[PDB]
């Protein structure tokens, strides 16, 4: 069958999606962003490994520049369960909901320019890198990050 | 990963 299957964000299980992004990325979010995810349905799931929450993905939608893209605010899973397909399934899972209305020409997500393990991974599923913001972290280093850019339309 |  499946022992990694993916579920929805609820605010009975908020505070697990916080915790796990606190672990994985080395940013801090407050509760605006937690707040706004609740309201995305979809756009948000977190990653199960037996019932123990080991990752997730939270979208958001922007209306600019003419274009509707999906923003990938926050993609990831705990180290030990990296290399085992989950962030696919979670990418997978964002761009299953992209082809189901068609509304979208592109979604796109923001990368320290560092973090060459998750270059790697986009790029393998057809994002570019289109923009280096400079100065794009605040309180972290490197600050500079890469736009990477996958298109649809 | 989003800003700051
Ligand atoms: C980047 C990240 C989200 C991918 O998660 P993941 O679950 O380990 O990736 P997956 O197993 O689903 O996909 C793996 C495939 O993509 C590619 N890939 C993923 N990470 C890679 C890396 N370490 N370097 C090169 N190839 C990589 C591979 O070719 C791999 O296939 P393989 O296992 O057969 O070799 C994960 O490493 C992570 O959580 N990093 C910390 C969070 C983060 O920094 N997010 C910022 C941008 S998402």
């Amino acid at each position: 069958g499946s022992r990694i299957e993916l579920g929805d964000v609820t605010p009975h299980n908020i505070k697990q999606l916080k915790r796990l992004n606190q672990v994985i990325f080395p940013v801090s979010y407050n509760d605006k962003f937690y707040k706004d995810v609740l309201e995305v349905g979809e756009l948000a799931k977190l990653a199960y490994f037996n019932d123990i929450a080991v990752g997730a993905v939270c979208c958001r939608v922007d209306h600019s520049q003419n274009q509707k893209r999906l923003y990938i605010m926050t993609l990831g899973c705990l180290a030990p369960y990296r290399r085992l397909g989950i962030g696919t399934k979670m990418l997978n899972h964002v761009l299953n909901i992209c082809e189901k209305d068609g509304t979208f020409d592109n979604i796109y997500l923001h990368v320290q320019i560092s973090n060459e393990s998750a270059i790697d991974f986009y790029r393998k599923f057809g994002f570019e890198i289109i923009e280096t913001k400079k100065n794009y972290y605040k309180r972290i280093e490197p600050a500079d990050a890469h736009v990477l850019q996958k298109n649809l339309k | 990963m989003m800003a700051s």
